[PDB]
Formats: C-alpha cells, sequence, structure tokens
RNA sequence: GGCCAGCAUCAGUUUUGGUGGCAGGAUAAAUCCAUAGGAAUGUAGCUUGCCUCGGUAAGUAUUAUAGCCUGUG
RNA sequence: AGAACUGGCGAUGCGGGAUGAACCGAACGUAGAGUUAAGGUGCCGGAAUACACGCUCAUCAGACACCACAAAAGGUGUUAGUUCAUCUAGACAGCCGGACGGUGGCCAUGGAAGUCGGAAUCCGCUAAGGAGUGUGUAACAACUCACCGGCCGAAUGAACUA
RNA sequence: GCAGUCAAGCGUUCAUAGCGACAUUGCUCGGCUCUUCCUAUCAUACCGAAGCAGAAUUCGGUAA
RNA sequence: GCUCCACACAGAUGGAUACGAAUAAGGCGUCCUUGUGGCGUCGCUGAACCAUAGCAGGCUAGCAACGGUGCACUUGGCGGAAAGGCCUUGGGUGCUUGCUGGCGAAUUGCAAUGCGUGGGGAUAAAUCAUUUGUAUACGACUUAGA
C-alpha cells in the first residue's frame, strides 16, 4: 500500500554557488526511506547530478485533499520493457490519488510484466469535466441512473461439509 | 486411435545443470559483443 | 502364435462353460439357445450343391461332416440372474424336487460310499402345497433380467462307462421373462 | 474490454407468444410450436411488453457476447419458423441416367429412396426429421420441396439429400449428376 | 462429527474432491462418496478422454498383466485420484484407505441416510460460468465402463422411491409447522422468544 | 396467449443500495451505497450504523434487498437525512434476515441457567405440541 | 521418606490477548458547518413534438419541490 | 583458450533444492524452551483450498532456472498499448444505382473492343469513373471493384510494440 | 558458398560511425535368424489437388 | 454340522437428520385458464434441526390430557444395487420432565477416565488305496467300485 512524498534536492551548497534551484517532485511510495531512493534515481535521469553531489532538504507526506469524493483520474505512464521504453495513458476512476496509483501498479504488472523499479509516474491529473474522460471503461460507469446486478455469487464457507446444496442467488 | 509417444517435462539433472552453463556461456558472449 | 488364445494352459473342467449368448427379442416365442450332447463320430456325405454363383452349382460335392450324439436333455432346474453394475449376480435357483441318480453322483466325486443323502431335505421342502417354492418362483418373476434353465445329460443312453451326468445353463431367448419361468 | 450491459431485442408479432423458464423457449403459434434447448449459452431473458424480448449479458467477454447475439438468431429462427415457415426447393439434374426419388415407409421411418443415380444399384435411404413434409412439384420437371418449421430441420435434410449423392471417383466439372438446393425460402410469401 | 460421512459427489471435482476426502481419512474419518458417475472434472471433454487415454497406453511393456491396471468404472477412476493422493505404501495409509468407500450410484444402507456436499470441491462454485466441465459418467463410457445405462435405470428408479418418500415428509413437516405456529402466544412460547427458540 | 418470461431477478448493486458489512472494523453494521467506483469496488456510508465513509470491496460486503432513493455523490448530512426519513433501519429490523442475526446473537450471550430455562420451557412446548398432534 | 501428582504465591525465559495516557503530520488529511462561484451523466419548473388516457423523447432552466463540484474561512 | 585475484570442495556434519561432488541456508559438547534462515503452506507433507488486483484454455498447457537452444517468424487466439488516419459537411459494414464519351487509342493478327501480350498510358466531362480490378465471349457483350452518389446513424480504420 | 541488388528496423541522435531476414542476380566389415518398438508409410483403408474423357498415373493429407 | 463330558473369557461415549434437477437459477406456500401458469414467501450457511432436566438418572404422592416414548407379542404391504432393512395394523406392558409434592445422595474427605479348546458318540462329506484314460514330468485332472 502507498504513500505520496514531496521530495525536494538542491546540489549540496559550495563556495562561490549559495542557495541552488530545490528540484520538487511528487513520489509515490510505501515508506520514507523508498521515496528518497527513487527520488535520487530520477534525478541523475532528469540532468546529470549524484547521491553524493546533493542532500534531501524536505521530505513530506502529501495527504489526499477529499478522500470521500470518487474521482476520475488519468496517469500518464511510461517503463522500460523487453524492447525500448514507451508511454502510455491509463485512466482510473477511483477515491484517491495513492489508491489510483495502486490500482495502476498492479495492472501495469498484471498486463505488461512491469515490476516497481521499470515504471516511471509522469502525471496524475483528475479529469474534472465528463465527456472529456477518454477511455470507454471509464465512461462505463458515468451513465445516469447505474443499475447493474451481481449474478452468481459465491457462498464462502467456514466448514468443509455443507448440509443444503448451495445456492447462488443475488 | 494409436496415441503416440508423449515428450517427458521431467528436466534430467544433467540438463538442467547444463542450461545453466550455456547460459552463462550466453552472458560472456554479450558482455563481448556489446564492447564492439 | 495368437495372442488371443492366452495363457495357453489347461481349461477347468472338460465341460467348457458358455461364455456369451444370443441377445434377446421380447417378442419371440420361448425356445432353447444352447444345446449340449457328446461329440463321437465324423463321416463322409456327399450332395448335390444348388449354391447359385459358384462352379459347382447343380454339380455334386464330397465333404466331411461330424456325428455328436445328442440324448433328449432333461430339464432338472431354473436360474434367475439380476442385473448389477457388478455385472450379473444369482439371486435365486429352483430344482426340480426328484432329480435322477445320474445328478445326484454329479454331487459327489466318490459315489459309492456316500449314504446319497443329496436332495433329502429340499424334497422334504417341497413336501405341502408349494408355499415356499412359489415364495422363490415369485423372486424369480419379480426381479432377475435373464432367466437360465438348468438341464443335464442322458448319460447311461450313450455307450459310455462314465454314468455321471453333466449339468448345464442355458438362457432362454423368449420374451415376457414370466413365460420364461413359467415355461 | 468486458460489458456491464449486452442486449438485443426479439421482436414478437401478433400471432406468436414466447413462454421461457430457465433456458427452454417455446414459439406458441399459427403454424404450430418449437422448443430449443439454450442451457448451454448462459444469458437472460426479459419481457418487456408481450411483444419484445430483452436478452441480456451481464459481465461478458467478446467470446460471451459472441453467444448473446446467436440466442436472438436462434429464437427469431423459430418465430420466423412458425409465422412464415421454411420451404426448400432442391432440383436434381441428370446426364444420362433418370434419377427415381421417392418416398417410402417402413416401420414408420418415412425414409427417401433415391434410385438410379449415375446408374447405381445401391438404393440411397436418407432419413426424414420429425417436423419436416416431402411433396414433389407439379407442372415442373425433376423438383422435390422440403418444408417445415426448424431451419435446422428442413436444411440438414436438404444437406442429407445431397451428400448422399456424392460424385465419387470421377470428375466435377463433366459430371452434373446430383440433387441441389435450388430456392431457400418461405412457406407464405408475402 | 459423525461416524460416518456420506458424500454426494455429484457435480463435484475429483481432484479437490479426493484431497478433501484424502486429509479427512489419514484423521480418521471414515467417507462414502457416491454418484461417482454424476463426478465431473475440468475440460472440455475430448480433453480428458486424450488426457486418461494416454493414461491407458502405459503398461509393463514385457508382461502388460503386471503393470498399471487402468481402471474405468467412475468410482476407481476416482480411487485412483484420490489414492495417489495418500501414502498408499505405508501402513498408515493402508489402514486410512481402509475407511473409505467409492459408490458409483448410491446403494443401501446409503439410500435411506443423509448425504452431505463439500463446497470447496463444488464445480459450481469453484468454476468459473462458461467455462467446459467434463461430466465423470461419459469419459467412463467412452473408455471400457459398460454399466452406465443399467446405473442410469437403476438411478431414476432410486428417485422415484425417493421422491415418494420426500412427498410424505413434505405433509408431515406442514403438519407440525401449522401445528406450532397455533401453538404461539402461550407464555411458554411467548417466553422462549425472549430466549431465542 | 401471454410471453411469459421468467425471471432471473437479482439485488442489483446502484445508487441508494443498503449493504451490510461481513468482516472488518464495522463487521455486522448497515451501509448505503453512495457511488460506485468499478467492478469490484463501492463507496458505503451508514451514520446511523456508525460506519464510517470509504471506499470497500463487494468481497467484503453483501447485499441486501433493500433500497431507498439517494442521490450520487452525497455526504454524510445528506445519507443520514434519507436514511431517517426512508426508515430503511425499521424496514431492515422487520425482516427475517435481521431476526436470524439478533437470534444468534441471543444464542451466544445466553447464560448457563437461561440455557437450562430453555431446557425447560422446551419439554413443555414439547408436550403440548405432540398433544396438537395425533389428532388430525 | 521414598513414586507420582494438583493448587497458590513467587523468580528467569518466552508466547498470546484486553484496556488507558500521551506526542508527531497540512498542529493529519477527511467528514461536518458557514460563505462565494461553476457545470451535469441537468434538478424541480417552463416550452415543444405524437402517442396506451400521460409517458417518453429535444430545447431551455444553475437546483427552484434532487443533488454535485470547486474556492475561502 | 592463457594469467591474476577471489570463493567452494577438500580434513565438515546438519536444514532445504523430490533425488545428487561443486546450487540456496548454516560458529556441530549433552538436553530443555522460544525465534528464525533457505525453502515453503491442495493432499502426499509440518504450514492459509489466505486475502487483493490482474493475465492465460494449450489435439498431450504450465509450474523452468544469467528469461539460454531450436527463436526469425507464422496465427481471422486473447488482453493491453503506440503512431498515423477517417467521422452527425454522416465513420466502418451492408444492399440500390451511376460507374461516361474521344475510344474498337497505336502496333500487334485469323479473331484481341480495358481484362493473350509490346510501349507510352493522354485528353475532355463531372458527384465520380483507371488507354482498366478480376470473372467472362473466338471476338464483343454481361457482371464485378476503385471512384462516387441514395437510404442507414456512431463510432471506426491502418501500420507497429508488449 | 562467395560477391553484389534490394532493405522491417536498430545504430549513443540517426539510414551516409555500421549490422541487416525472405528473395534475387551472377558460373558451377558383411550377413544368418528371431522378439519388440518408432513413423520419417512401399502396399493395403478412406480422402484432397492434378487436362483427372475411361483405364492408368503424379503430388499431397489421415493413417503403424 | 448335532450331542456327551472336562475346562477356558488404527480408536463407541447425544442422533450418518435420505427428493431430483437447475446455477444467467431454485426451494416452499397458496390460488386458478392445469401450465416451461399467476400471486406470496425463503436463502446470504448445519451458528441448523430433532432429541436434551431424575443415585451414570433411584423410591414414592398426586394433578392435567388420549398425547410422546421404551419393551416384547402382531396385520400386512414394501425393499435385489451390497436387497438383510423401511413403513403399517392392533392388544398388553413399563416410563414420561406437561404441572405440582414427597424422599434418598455425604466419609469417594481440595484433582488422579470410574465367546474357544480335548477327547468320546451319533451322521454328512472329502482324501488315500483300487480301477479308469477324454488326463498325464511329478503334482494335478477325468473316471470307476459297500
Amino acid at each position: 500500500h502507498f504513500k505520496e512524498y514531496q521530495v525536494i534536492g538542491r546540489r549540496l551548497p559550495t563556495e562561490s554557488v549559495p542557495e541552488p534551484k530545490l528540484f520538487r517532485m511528487r513520489i509515490f511510495a510505501s515508506n520514507e526511506v523508498i521515496a528518497k531512493s527513487r527520488y535520487w534515481y530520477f534525478l541523475q535521469k532528469l540532468h546529470k547530478v549524484k547521491k553524493a553531489s546533493g542532500e534531501i532538504v524536505s521530505i513530506n507526506q502529501i495527504n489526499e485533499a477529499h478522500p470521500t469524493k470518487v474521482k476520475n483520474f488519468g496517469v500518464w505512464v511510461r517503463y522500460d520493457s523487453r524492447s525500448g521504453t514507451h508511454n502510455m495513458y491509463k485512466e482510473i476512476r477511483d477515491v484517491s490519488r495513492v489508491a489510483a496509483v495502486e490500482t495502476l501498479y498492479q495492472d501495469m504488472a498484471a498486463r505488461h510484466r512491469a515490476r516497481f523499479r521499470s515504471i516511471h509516474i509522469l502525471k496524475v491529473a483528475e479529469i474534472e469535466k465528463t465527456a472529456d474522460v477518454k477511455r470507454q471503461y471509464v465512461k462505463q460507469f458515468l451513465t445516469k441512473d447505474l443499475k447493474f446486478p451481481l449474478p452468481h455469487r459465491v457462498q464462502k464457507s467456514t466448514k468443509t461439509f455443507s448440509y443444503k446444496r448451495p445456492s447462488t442467488f443475488y | 486411435m494409436r496415441v503416440r509417444k508423449r515428450q517427458s517435462r521431467r528436466t534430467s539433472t544433467k540438463l538442467k545443470e547444463g542450461i545453466k552453463k550455456k547460459a552463462s556461456a550466453h552472458r560472456k558472449k554479450e558482455k563481448k559483443m556489446a564492447k564492439k | 502364435g495368437h495372442l488371443g488364445f492366452l495363457p495357453r494352459k489347461r481349461a477347468a473342467s472338460i465341460r467348457a462353460r458358455v461364455k456369451a449368448f444370443p441377445k434377446d427379442d421380447r417378442s419371440k416365442p420361448v425356445a432353447l439357445t444352447s444345446f449340449l450332447g457328446y461329440k463321437a463320430g465324423m463321416t463322409t456325405i456327399v450332395r448335390d450343391l444348388d449354391r447359385p454363383g459358384s462352379k459347382f452349382h447343380k454339380r455334386e460335392v464330397v465333404e466331411a461332416v461330424t456325428v455328436v450324439d445328442t440324448p433328449p436333455v432333461v430339464v432338472v432346474g431354473v436360474v434367475g440372474y439380476v442385473e448389477t453394475p457388478r455385472g450379473l449376480r444369482s439371486l435365486t435357483t429352483v430344482w426340480a424336487e426328484h432329480l435322477s441318480d445320474e445328478v445326484k453322483r454329479r454331487f459327489y466325486k466318490n459315489w459309492y460310499k456316500s449314504k446319497k443323502k443329496a436332495f433329502t431335505k429340499y424334497s422334504a421342502k417341497y413336501a405341502q402345497d408349494g408355499a415356499g417354492i412359489e415364495r422363490e418362483l415369485a423372486r424369480i418373476k419379480k426381479y432377475a433380467s435373464v432367466v437360465r434353465v438348468l438341464v443335464h445329460t442322458q448319460i447311461r443312453k450313450t455307450p459310455l462307462a462314465q454314468k455321471k451326468a453333466h449339468l448345464a445353463e442355458i438362457q432362454l431367448n423368449g420374451g415376457s421373462i414370466s413365460e420364461k419361468v413359467d415355461w | 474490454m468486458k460489458y456491464i450491459q449486452t442486449e438485443q431485442q426479439i421482436e414478437v408479432p401478433e400471432g406468436v407468444t414466447v413462454s421461457i423458464k430457465s433456458r427452454i423457449v417455446k414459439v406458441v403459434g399459427p403454424r404450430g410450436t418449437l422448443t430449443k434447448n439454450l442451457k448451454h449459452i448462459d444469458v437472460t431473458f426479459t419481457k418487456v411488453n408481450n411483444q419484445l424480448i430483452k436478452v441480456a449479458v451481464h459481465n461478458g467477454g467478446r467470446k460471451h457476447v459472441a453467444a448473446l447475439r446467436t440466442v436472438k438468431s436462434l429464437v427469431d429462427n423459430m418465430i420466423t419458423g412458425v409465422t412464415k415457415g421454411y420451404k426448400y426447393k432442391m432440383r436434381y439434374v441428370y446426364a444420362h441416367f433418370p434419377i427415381n426419388v421417392n418416398i417410402v415407409e417402413k416401420d414408420g421411418a418415412k425414409f427417401i429412396e433415391v434410385r438410379n443415380f449415375l446408374g447405381d444399384k445401391k438404393i440411397r435411404n436418407v432419413p426424414v426429421r420429425d417436423g419436416v413434409t416431402i411433396e414433389f412439384s407439379t407442372n415442373v420437371k425433376d423438383e422435390i420441396v422440403l418444408s417445415g418449421n426448424s431451419v435446422e430441420d428442413v436444411s440438414q435434410n436438404a444437406a442429407d439429400l445431397q451428400q448422399i449423392c456424392r460424385v465419387r471417383n470421377k470428375d466435377i466439372r463433366k459430371f452434373l449428376d446430383g440433387i441441389y438446393v435450388s430456392h431457400k425460402g418461405f412457406i407464405t410469401e408475402d | 462429527v459423525e461416524p460416518v460421512v456420506v458424500i454426494d459427489g455429484k457435480g463435484h471435482l475429483v481432484g479437490r474432491l479426493a484431497s478433501v476426502v484424502a486429509k479427512q481419512l489419514l484423521n480418521g474419518q471414515k467417507i462414502v462418496v457416491v454418484r461417482a458417475e454424476e463426478l465431473n472434472i475440468s475440460g472440455e471433454f475430448f480433453r480428458n478422454k486424450l488426457k486418461y487415454h494416454d493414461f491407458l497406453r502405459k503398461a509393463t511393456a514385457f508382461n502388460k498383466t503386471r503393470g498399471p491396471f487402468h481402471f474405468r468404472a467412475p468410482s476407481r477412476i476416482f480411487y485412483k485420484a484420490l489414492r495417489g493422493m495418500v501414502s498408499h505404501k505405508t501402513a498408515r495409509g493402508k489402514a486410512a484407505l481402509e475407511r473409505l468407500k467409492v459408490f458409483e450410484g448410491i446403494p443401501p444402507p446409503y439410500d435411506k441416510k443423509k448425504r452431505v456436499v463439500v463446497p470447496q470441491a463444488l464445480r459450481v462454485l469453484r468454476l468459473k460460468p462458461g467455462r467446459k466441465y467434463t461430466t465423470l459418467g461419459k469419459l467412463s463410457t467412452s473408455v471400457g465402463w459398460k454399466y452406465e445405462d443399467v446405473v442410469a435405470k437403476l438411478e431414476a428408479k432410486r428417485k422415484v422411491s425417493s421422491a415418494e418418500y420426500y412427498a410424505k415428509k413434505r405433509a408431515f413437516t406442514k403438519k407440525v409447522a401449522s401445528a406450532n405456529a397455533t401453538a404461539a402466544e402461550s407464555d411458554v412460547a411467548k417466553q422462549l422468544a425472549a430466549l431465542g427458540y | 396467449t401471454d410471453s411469459i418470461v421468467k425471471a432471473s431477478n437479482w439485488r442489483l448493486v446502484e445508487v441508494g443500495r443498503v449493504v451490510l458489512i461481513k468482516k472488518g472494523q464495522s463487521a455486522g453494521k448497515l451501509a448505503a451505497i453512495v457511488e460506485i467506483i468499478d467492478q469490484k469496488k463501492v463507496l458505503i456510508d451508514g451514520p446511523k450504523a456508525g460506519v464510517p465513509r470509504q471506499a470497500i470491496n463487494l468481497g467484503q460486503v453483501v447485499l441486501t434487498p433493500l433500497t431507498f432513493a439517494l442521490p450520487r455523490g452525497a455526504r454524510t448530512a445528506t445519507v443520514s437525512k434519507k436514511w431517517a426519513a426512508a426508515a430503511v433501519c425499521e424496514k431492515w429490523a422487520a425482516s427475517s434476515w435481521a431476526k436470524k442475526i439478533a437470534q444468534r446473537e441471543r444464542r451466544a450471550a445466553l447464560t448457563d441457567f437461561e440455557r437450562f430455562q430453555v431446557m425447560v420451557l422446551r419439554k413443555q412446548k414439547r408436550y403440548t405440541v405432540k398433544k396438537a398432534l395425533a389428532k388430525a
């Protein structure tokens, strides 16, 4: 389970160059230590720096603004593959950004066999207005007065032997 | 019909370990070929 | 050789038992399906051949035939078999109350030493209005999908110095099991 | 993409009525009755207004939706099978030997004897399905008519009648001889 | 809980069925699967048939009277599925198997007796809708077994007698359920309610 | 001449469908489906029952046959408004299902002496019922 | 005074629950409440089409006799 | 294949990898208790037929392992993508119609009118129609599509990657 | 097989750091006897294509 | 096998509580156009249901109702898949905790669960030996004989 982290760094203040530009980014991780490590990994790719040349100035947990309102998120993803890296845009309906990126990571592993080290989360944005929601499987749930059943339900047994011949009604 | 012979899925220890030697051989080639 | 005729071993008895029977039609009249005798003989026959399409149509053919001696088979019982998921299963056999000296001989290996006390209590079991015999015959007619006839050979009318007749089981291919058990 | 709801519309005319429990379909109407088991298919039927029927697949992949449309087709085929009926007209052609097609009834089987096909002593016996009726076309030479209610009965019998008359170990181009479905249609034309 | 435990091996899944029977034994519980034929597997027919068939192809080369005894009967067909699931060469195994009993169809005194099921091996629950399974009755027949019909016949008749029994039952039940309802609101009654019963 | 096609009637998952949570911190409390997220997850809140507003799996929950009129995306106060106005709590208590849950809970917290009362009362009820039978 | 035990209060190592006090973060984020704007998978209303009597449909209508989102406190 | 340095085995039991010279774990007196490593938790077999999101149906699936060999591909299996395209001036599919005159263009030759073949392969007229996409006749005709246009009303198309 | 002609892409950007599949163009120890098994089948069985008039045949499929 | 004498003695602990079929469907109740019929209701676990209070269950006094149950006699009908059991007709017979009395419990001391032999007799049969030769290395088999 994830957590969003604002992690900043400004390549250690030396002589003749005081107070550098403080490079800020939002990092999804499980804890603070992984977030820090991922941040250094991203910095080495965005420009030519190193872990020893800089310093983590502030690490902060970004709590979700309204964890009760169901949102329509659109996530820009890129990831290393069997071949070269490539962009991807998946649309996710969820309550929070942490939970939406969670469902993405499990889906990316499920459909593309990409682990945690491959995936570069670019930008997670709310899609404010519907009918601008591009993906059809998300637009599937944005219809008026959606009433759908769950036919054929399993009844979870606590014992080995039953005396009914179970009824999978709903 | 006369059901024909089925291939085994038992990998013998000679095969399995020989697979590892052939794999590591492919590595040593790939590291050399990367330099050219 | 032929791998079907294996194991190439000595049989259980001289009287080999019949392995399969002719099917069954449940509208045909009641008639026996197998018979037994005593094979002994071989001889030559000539006959004119009315086999059209042959090289010997309206010609004469000599050929070898065999003479099995077959004295009139005598019925001494009936067996009823239920159809099971395990095959067939004999549930009741019924006998003839008064059987020959030949078959009471078949029930012993040493005939002369015995008191010849074979079916004494079975014949005494009959000794009334029936009551139990008709009960077992109801038992056969009610259940028992196939019905086979217990017979034996007339050994004395054959020149054989054996004196000891053979029991057998012969099914009936006459329909309605009622007509089988009542035959 | 796993559809949430997919539905088709089976249109019921005036003369016919559709009675369905589980997945067994009545089509009771003018010409007769037709029944079809569909418990292999896994759908849900909905009668909206006694004149329109809604088949339904919830949570179905492309394979399950591919089954969803074929139910609509089969139930509709039963409807047009009762209202209009089916009439398959088979014309049989021959070069030299006159093909002799007759209907015989041995043991109540209602067979079709196909005699003298390409000068052949074999007498071809085709079984007639329960619900297909055979008459010969008057005033038109060399024509056999197959008519009934079910599409399967009429069309499979038409297929049987032309697969017994295979031109064996010979030309296709030279030997025209055989029986052929000239016209697939309905009994009542409108 | 009981001395014996009769399972209705219908619409079940040989595997998950056997595996839930297997251990059950080793733990000393007596068990008697029935209606074996009606049992189920998983996968388009042919599939299984092709499977078994290859098994039916393994015989002691030099003397096939010695090698893998290939059993047809749905029972045996499912006793081998439970056997190789229990150290059956040891003593603790033989002793286990010995308290197991597979029956194709339902004979006495099992008939007139309650018969359970095993949810965790129920095809309806386990399997996903619209996915070919392969009954056991078929496979068996199309490979050697030759008593499919009989049982069938002897099974239909075994139900009838069953039905009637029930009918009689539903009735006597109604009668008791109606009398009870009429015993409601009677101090005693009233009270029980407060104590759930 | 009717077209009788019946029926396969389910409990549909919808906005305003009241649910009962099987497992978790809440476990056995009622909540209402406020908004549907996807095929597996819904959004639930039962303020009167005490369950906080949360995204839950439909594996964690079981649908109950009751419904009411709730507008989609309703905050806690709106849920409590329509909850009380429709009186779904009393409609829950009226059902056989709530009576069965309360039945098991009543039998659980029974004292041994109270269990002995059940022993005696069932003996008395047995007597009068057996007299009620063997008459018809 | 020998063999085996039970309980209690103890001490060492450990396993497994119940419950209280705090402290940290956006001094949690939320919810809830008060206020200001918006669009909707558009709400009551209003207009209109053609019919099984009033249902639906195609516009308006910023919530009015549902609600929602965003912003500030 | 040659050096260097490094572990392991060798003088080393034990847990695991079903099995075992070099593979994973592992500070061997005799015992008791607790906790773990590697490996595991359907049953054999001690331990969850756990939970959660997905993907796969295999005519002998797969459980396998620097993802190494047959390995570049084929497939109207299925799920995700990317890049270009069309689309309520009406997308794809579907039938209904037009699909033209110079012109039977020149050589060819018995007969070749777009469609046996040899070379350009042009003009006009339109909404659009190629010196013609295949079937066809000896030669024509006739049909077909590519190109439009008429009802039909929302998505669809191509090339790649996983 | 060698050399060239194309040439999906990849080359650290990328066709002018280079590799490059199918095609294509250049001339040129042996043997006697038995048992069992495999199919990569010569015949027997059934099919598909073939100027297959018939007969005969050629190639191909299932098949031990 | 019958009789005569002599002796010997792999894990029960309230009840395995019986429709069948379907699962994208069913069960039950009711009603009618008697049907793949209308209407109501049920599941979402057997967490059930039936049995269950007495010196390990004694002895007695009753009250209420024609019930429940045990035991053995008994009228049949039913059950062949391993039927070996299932219902039913009745008479007797104890007991009943349906409700209320009447007595006994100690000292157990504060836990240690509390159906074969070895000989007789009587009568069925088998083997050996004999004979057989449809059998045969020897066994075995087929025969024959108070």
